[PDB]
């Protein structure tokens, strides 16, 4: 798929601004960032760590303003 | 009040499953972690599994692990524990308790116990008792031994000797089957004059026996 050339105008800029919040375990309603208190399997065998001891990857899926050739190109971020 | 009631303990026989049951009143039981206690007969307490509010995690003392299964229905405000390939050493009153707080840091205390229901794991099948006398203040009494399972009644005269009457509890023997005494301390005066008898009853096995008990 091959890139041409940038659209120019003050139509052709778009900015998505959020916040990701992080996902750590959650191991009970008041400790929203925090996991559940480690605890070590005695042996590689039996480790098996429940979910609120793990934390995980945040991901969010912005929708940006529709185009139909055009697409979105993410150029800076802060 | 906060409340907790068990139900469906009983006895079962060593390899197969029992499931206990306890239901919450007067909290939020989706906003609390769970637990089982046990204690064996005439022993402490040990702290056996822990569920957390949502349901999804669990842990378990090393003594019951792969063997308990904690589990709970948010919708029913329902605790389950769930025992499986069961050793006569798991025998015990299973308590559920209310987490006091401290799930999460690792800091388990219960401030909320349920009456606790008996789990009995024994391979002896049902049995009535032999009752033999202990014959002769003096005492006299009765022995009713080997029956299966808990419990048995014992009255005197059939209710009419109550004073000076001692039932002791229980005892396991070798052989599984429980044997239990009974006695009365009596005038020695009396031990011609008056007929000492001791009712036994066995729901479990249905039998009633009455015993004379003279020197």
């Amino acid at each position: 798929v091959e890139v041409l050339e940038v659209k120019t105008g003050v139509d052709s800029i778009t900015e998505v601004e959020c916040f990701l919040t992080p996902e750590m375990g959650d191991p009970d309603e008041h400790l929203r960032g925090f996991s559940k208190s480690i605890s070590i399997s005695d042996t590689f065998e039996s480790d098996s760590p429940n979910r609120d001891m793990l934390p995980c990857y945040s991901v969010a899926r912005i929708p940006l303003p529709n185009l139909n050739i055009l697409m979105w190109e993410a150029v800076t971020l802060k | 009040e906060v409340q907790l009631v068990e139900s469906g303990g009983g006895v079962v026989q060593p390899g197969r499953s029992l499931r206990l049951s306890c239901a919450a009143s007067g909290f939020t039981f989706s906003s609390s972690a769970m637990h089982w206690v046990r204690q064996a007969p005439g022993k402490g307490l040990e702290w056996v599994a822990v569920i957390s509010y949502d349901g999804n995690n669990q842990l378990y003392a090393d003594s019951v692990k792969g063997r308990l299964t904690i589990s709970r229905d948010n919708s029913k405000n329902a605790l389950y524990l769930q025992l499986n390939s069961l050793r006569t050493e798991d025998t015990a009153v299973y308590f559920c308790a209310r987490d006091g707080g401290g799930y999460s840091f690792g800091t388990y205390f219960f401030d909320f116990w349920g009456q606790g229901t008996l789990v009995t794991v024994s391979s002896a099948s049902t049995k009535g008792p032999s009752v033999f006398p202990l014959a002769p203040t003096a005492a006299l009494g009765c022995l009713v031994k080997d029956y299966f399972p808990e419990p048995v009644t014992v009255s005197w005269n059939s209710g009419a000797l109550t004073s000076g009457v001692h039932t002791f509890p229980a005892v396991l023997q070798s052989s599984g089957l429980y044997s239990l005494s009974s006695v009365v301390t009596v005038p020695s005066s009396s031990l011609g004059t008056q007929t000492y008898i001791c009712n036994v009853n066995h729901k479990p096995s249905n039998t009633k026996v009455d015993k004379k008990v003279e020197p």
